[PDB]
RNA sequence: ACGCCACACGGGGUAAGAGCUGAACGCAUCUAAGCUCGAAACCCACUUGGAAAAGAGACACCGCCGAGGUCCCGCGUACAAG
RNA sequence: CGACCGAGUGGCUUGCUACCUCGAUGUCGGUUCCCUCCAUCCUGCCCGUGCAGAAGCGGGCAAGGGUGAGGUUGUUCGCCU
RNA sequence: AGGUUAAGGUCCCCAAGUGUGGAUUAAGUGUAAUCCUCUGAAGGUGGUCUCGAGCCCUAGACAGCCGGGAGGUGAGCUUAGAAGCAGCUACCCUCUAAGAAAAGCGUAACAGCUUACCGGCCGAGGUUUGAGGCGCCCAAAAUGAUCGGGACUCAAAUCCACC
């Protein structure tokens, strides 16, 4: 099998090797698409991911790698954008950004700040009880979010009941 | 130091035991060999199988001891020794005169033995010595 | 049901066989954090007092007030780093590169050294400035030496010889660092590591006891009631199970107790001086009178009275430092009594 | 619990008879175990000063007489050590009946107390006749 | 006790009553259910649960998996639902246990039990084609509570 | 000893588990490739032994008609002989 | 929580057998001292709940460490504090 | 004493192939004829490969997204009340390209959320069922793991042929 992918006017995609890198005008990103007689090249004008394999393993990768090139298209232009909220109950929780990772003082009434270290190029913007993280690289945009509503993550005490925490609002 | 080595062989994305094997041969056969670039030798399968294996031969001991090296050098001359009969006269002879290399020493590049290369494009399922030898608490001195 | 228990001692002491040097070798040095310097000095152990000192502890409901504390009176006198070593990194560890000596030395530094009468402190440096530019360049430690004779209390007069570490800023600082106390004459005081108040790792070969029984080398039991007055009273019930037919390693046995080394952690420094403030009446008991350069450690310290103990910054701290602690009364009485 | 603002060697053992300083209406009480402890192998179980103990009365009234009570340690023959260095040890060995809440069973104490004992049991200690 | 001790054929047929006394009674209630006045031909589906290995099956097996089948049959249709399911097979072997060492053991009687050749069919139920997949449902039951494999099969129904 | 002193934190990789991106199968999907985490457990950290590691090691100096050593003598920080 | 019926793993109990030893492989229980297994009692980390909380109940990973003192009885076992 | 085979074997240890055409397997499965000795079961598997049958499709199939999803009437009955949806019975005609006297949630009953059914975008195979191959789950034990060992993955495994 083989299929195309056409590049964008937007973007400009270079290839090394197995690493791939996609520069567009919100940034770059640089994977590895690495897989057993896969090839993935640079035609001038769009992307080529062929194999002489046809088996439903080959298959399954194939299609995946197509997936992960046009998130690299979208990235680099329009960005990708996770919005989230913060909502508590009792305890008046804090949320900021402090150095490279964002810190949560104050949950459910707790001494000890909760917090994470944001993944890459991402950048976290708080307005208020909203958030929005957004970033080219869409693997690191997407953990940097589930990483902050992972951080408010309760495992002693009923969750129905003690629903404090940041949740993510609107997926791209 | 200082091995006047009649072969060199570069064992850099070579599958070990198929490197190993005709290395005894030709020991056996009276050549002096070093193997170079140990730590970027090559061994197929499921990573955690392979590294379990190597580990619980790392547990395996008492007073009399089992001395199991966790450096790529020794891993490698161990699987050689394995090929020799090395408690014999002809076969401790040959076994010493083979020598494994942590990278280059030489000035010359390894020559690669035919049926040992593996193609990194075809094949993901495999682990490098010296990821073992990470694993198995050695200090990457390479 | 026979009810479960912890063996007889440890395992991680061992072999537990007598000490190959008497001078102990500390196998691990410290982090590079502030400035250059050099990470250990020496003594000889003189014996025991007690102090009253004023609570430091900010978080103890005593602050502030008066207690009293052990300590072990050390004779700290000036030592001198007589050369600097540089090591090189290899596939094989690290490996001595070269040394770096000087002319000035002790009169009677002969007795253990075959002193260099003729060398070239450049070609050596120039070595490992070549090296460092070559990235190639392990760490960085001084020879040193310390001066018996300046301890009456002690009858040797043989300087004893330990290689210790310099660590600090940037590799090239503590380069040259090093190369200024070496040349001076390596003259140097325990001032200019310590200050009071820091914690420090004390190593030292313990006090040798010859060969001891299961009992008191292992700490097993005597045997108990009946069985104390059959024919056995410190011997174990066996040496192990019918299968393995072999005797294990891990059973308590006979043999060398004592004259090891060992590394006391986290112990605290309570006053660096001189002068005679801590000296005992009628003498320390087996050791003499001290009147100079010592050293207070709290609590005890491995070895006998005479012996060379060595000094380390605290590789793993507990606490944070609290600083010139007050101390309000040194016992001069006599240890006779 | 609460530090004891002193090092003790611990001179009771479980079996051990010992005195009831009170007016509770028991006169000697034996120690049957301690409140926290956990030893080890052929190890004989040990109480001292400033721990809390299971106790059965020996002897006393009628009534008091074989109970199962909770007791509280005043005194011990065996020395302590305070923070300056002093060794103190008293006359005899001795401890007070006391509740669920740490509060003494009877109305009076019979005899000195340890400072330390204050520390722990304010209810005990502030019954005290003498407090050394 | 477990069929390991009765499953295979490894001893020769034992079933002449006239000279075997003391037989336990079967378990099994009965054998022709559903609507036995009613006929076999008159239905458009037929599927009968066959036995993939030469086994022994005990009366008490057979009572277990007829019952969990038809009770499943029972509550799927009713209990007079349009249907007839029928265990084609009797417990004709008789079966000892030695219950002294070896010495004289020659076992007394325990059991019942019926053999069964690989290929056979055990049941056989007929139902319209709307019931098929209950009847499939209620043997997935029945072959869970006895020894071998089972294959079922639609004999006539060309509906699927 | 019944007395007194000292005996981490932190990293790295995982299990169960919680998730991200993601296809076979347009959707969905924690997994098939890839990734973020996550156990008193694993590896490092720390302590102890360790040139007989047969690839039997490295550095500096003194010396090869003399450096150094054993014996001898007075003694123990050592010790059953050694 | 879980009957019936069906399929298994272990080799601690018990039974069967009579292969090894009758020119002897010293008994039970206990004690002392050493190593191990996991089918986990506690401790770490998890999942579900008829999970508000607090106290539980059930389940997963996990063998680093721990699992103690006494009264009757030779007891192993077991009953009792 | 010379020569050729048998069982068995030809990557090394170890004599002889890292032999040829082709296919499967990713578990180190396996590299274990027979066996006290080499285990692995009922039951289960959108792991992957090969094969057959039925039906749907460029007059646009399967899936996804959007739009529509209507009134007669909130059928009648039961009932204070029931209006698709408590229960009982019925289950009709209009509009139109579709739209149930309503399949599943939801309300005290309404509402509210979708299913059926029509249209659009899109554009290539889709869907149902039968059979076979290799593997995976099921799968816990005591001093140190194992196919004799090393180690082996388009094999040095497995099956069909061959030199
Ligand atoms: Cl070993
Ligand atoms: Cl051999
Ligand atoms: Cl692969
Ligand atoms: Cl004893
Ligand atoms: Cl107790
Ligand atoms: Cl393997
Ligand atoms: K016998
Ligand atoms: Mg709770
Ligand atoms: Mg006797
Ligand atoms: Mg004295
Ligand atoms: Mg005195
Ligand atoms: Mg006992
Ligand atoms: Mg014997
Ligand atoms: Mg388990
Ligand atoms: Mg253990
Ligand atoms: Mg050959
Ligand atoms: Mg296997
Ligand atoms: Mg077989
Ligand atoms: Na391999
Ligand atoms: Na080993
Ligand atoms: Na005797
Ligand atoms: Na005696
Ligand atoms: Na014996
Ligand atoms: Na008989
Ligand atoms: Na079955
Ligand atoms: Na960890
Ligand atoms: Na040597
Ligand atoms: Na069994
Ligand atoms: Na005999
Ligand atoms: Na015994
Ligand atoms: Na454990
Ligand atoms: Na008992
Ligand atoms: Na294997």
């Amino acid at each position: 099998p083989r299929v195309e992918l056409e590049i964008p006017e937007d973007v400009d995609a270079e290839q090394d090797h197995l690493d791939i890198t996609v520069e567009g005008d919100n940034g770059s990103v640089t994977r590895r698409l690495w897989y057993p007689d896969i090839d993935v090249s640079v035609d001038g004008d769009t992307v080529v991911i062929e194999s002489d394999e046809d088996n439903a393993k080959t298959m399954s990768t194939i299609g995946t790698f197509q997936s992960h090139i046009e998130n690299m298209f979208h990235g680099v232009t329009e960005g990708w954008e996770y919005g989230m909220e913060v909502f508590y109950s009792h305890f008046p929780m804090q949320v900021n950004v402090e150095g490279d990772e964002v810190v949560i003082e104050n949950f459910l009434g707790e001494k000890a700040p909760r917090r994470t270290t944001i993944h890459g190029d991402t950048d976290v913007e708080i307005d208020g009880e909203e958030l929005t993280v957004s970033g080219p690289d869409i693997e690191a945009v997407g953990q940097t979010a589930a990483d902050i509503e992972q951080l408010t993550r309760i495992n002693d005490k009923d969750v129905r009941v003690f629903q404090d925490g940041v949740y993510i609002t609107r997926k791209p | 130091a200082e091995f006047d080595a009649d072969v060199i062989v570069d064992a850099r994305d070579c599958i070990m035991g198929r490197v190993a094997s005709q290395v005894a041969e030709q020991a056996l056969d009276g050549e002096t060999v070093a193997v170079v670039n140990a730590e970027r030798a090559v061994i197929t399968g499921r990573e955690e199988q392979i590294v379990e294996k190597y580990e619980k031969r790392v547990d395996i001991g008492n007073d009399n001891g089992y001395f199991y090296p966790k450096r790529p050098d020794g891993i490698f001359k161990r699987t050689i020794r394995g090929m020799l009969p090395h408690k014999k006269q002809r076969g401790r002879e040959a076994f010493e005169s083979v020598r494994v290399y942590l990278g280059n020493p030489y000035d010359e590049d390894g020559e690669v033995l035919d049926g040992t290369s593996l193609d990194r494009l075809s094949n993901i399922k495999f682990v490098t010595l010296g990821e073992i030898s990470e694993t198995l608490g050695a200090n990457k001195t390479w | 049901p026979q009810p479960s228990r912890p063996r007889k001692g440890s395992l991680g002491f061992g072999p537990r066989k007598r000490s190959t040097s008497e001078t102990p070798r500390f196998n691990s040095w410290p982090s590079d954090d502030g400035q250059p310097g050099v990470q250990g000095f020496a003594g000889y152990k003189a014996g025991m007092t007690h102090v009253v000192l004023v609570n430091d502890e900010p978080n103890s409901p005593r602050e502030g007030m008066e207690e009293t504390v052990p300590v072990t009176v050390i004779e700290t006198p000036p030592m001198r780093a007589v050369a600097l070593r540089a090591y090189e990194d290899t596939p094989y560890g690290q490996r001595p590169l070269t040394e770096v000596w000087t002319d000035e030395f002790h009169s009677e530094l002969d007795r253990t050294l075959d002193v260099p009468e003729d060398h070239d402190p450049d070609a050596a440096e120039e070595q490992i400035r070549d090296a460092h530019e070559a990235g190639d360049l392990g760490d960085l430690r001084l020879i040193t030496h310390t001066v018996p004779d300046a301890v009456p209390s002690v009858p040797k007069k043989k300087p004893d010889v330990m290689e210790t570490r310099v660590g600090g800023g940037s590799v090239s600082d503590r380069l040259d660092h090093a190369l200024d106390i070496v040349e001076d004459g390596g003259e140097h005081a325990m001032n200019d590591i310590f200050r009071a108040g820091e914690y420090a790792d004390v190593a030292g070969v313990t006090k040798g006891k010859g060969t001891q029984g299961p009992v008191k080398r292992w700490g097993v039991q005597k045997r108990k009631g009946k069985h104390a007055r059959q024919g056995w009273r410190r011997r174990i019930g066996n040496l192990g199970p019918w299968n393995p037919s072999r005797v294990r390693s891990t059973v308590p046995q006979q043999g060398q107790t004592g004259y090891h080394q060992r590394t006391e952690l986290n112990k605290r420094l309570i006053d660096i001086g001189e002068g005679d403030e801590p000296t005992v009446d009628g003498g320390f008991v087996n050791y003499g009178e001290v009147d100079g350069p010592y050293t207070l450690v709290k609590g005890s310290v491995p070895g006998p009275d005479k012996r060379l103990v060595r000094f380390r910054p605290a590789v793993r701290p507990n606490d944070q430092p609290r600083l010139d602690p007050e101390v309000r009364y040194v016992s001069n009485e006599s240890n006779q009594g | 619990m609460e530090a004891l603002g002193a090092d003790v060697t611990q001179g009771l053992e479980k079996g051990s008879l010992i005195t009831c300083a009170d007016n509770t209406g028991a006169r000697e009480l034996k120690v049957i175990s301690v409140h926290g402890y956990s030893g080890t192998k052929n190890r004989l179980p040990k109480a001292g000063l400033g721990d809390k103990i299971t106790v059965s009365v020996t002897k006393g009234t009628p009534e008091m007489r074989r109970q199962v009570l909770e007791a509280v340690v005043v005194r011990q023959r065996k020395p302590i050590r305070r923070p300056d260095g002093t060794r103190v040890k008293f006359e005899d060995n001795a401890a007070v009946i006391v509740d669920e809440n740490e509060d003494p069973r009877g109305t009076e104490l019979k005899g000195p107390i340890a400072r330390e004992v204050a520390q722990r049991f304010g209810s005990v200690a502030s019954a005290a006749t003498m407090i050394v | 006790k477990p069929a390991s001790m009765y499953r295979d054929i490894d001893k020769p047929a034992y079933t002449r009553r006239e000279y075997i006394t003391g037989i336990p009674g079967s378990k099994i209630a009965q054998h022709k259910m559903g609507r036995k006045q009613k006929d076999a031909d008159d239905y458009p589906v037929q599927i009968s649960l066959i036995v993939e290995e030469t086994v022994q099956l005990r009366h008490g097996s057979l009572e277990a998996s007829r019952l969990s089948a038809n009770r499943h049959l029972i509550k799927e249709l009713g209990e007079e639902g349009d249907y007839k399911m029928t265990l084609r097979k009797f417990p004709h072997q008789v079966l000892r246990e030695n219950k002294d060492g070896m010495r004289a053991a020659f076992g007394k009687i325990v059991g019942t039990a019926a053999r069964v050749q690989a290929g056979e069919q055990l049941f056989t139920a007929y139902c319209n084609v709307e019931d098929a997949e209950h009847v499939k449902e209620a043997f997935r039951r029945a072959y869970n509570k006895i020894t071998p494999s089972c294959r079922i099969d639609s004999s006539p129904a060309g509906n699927a």
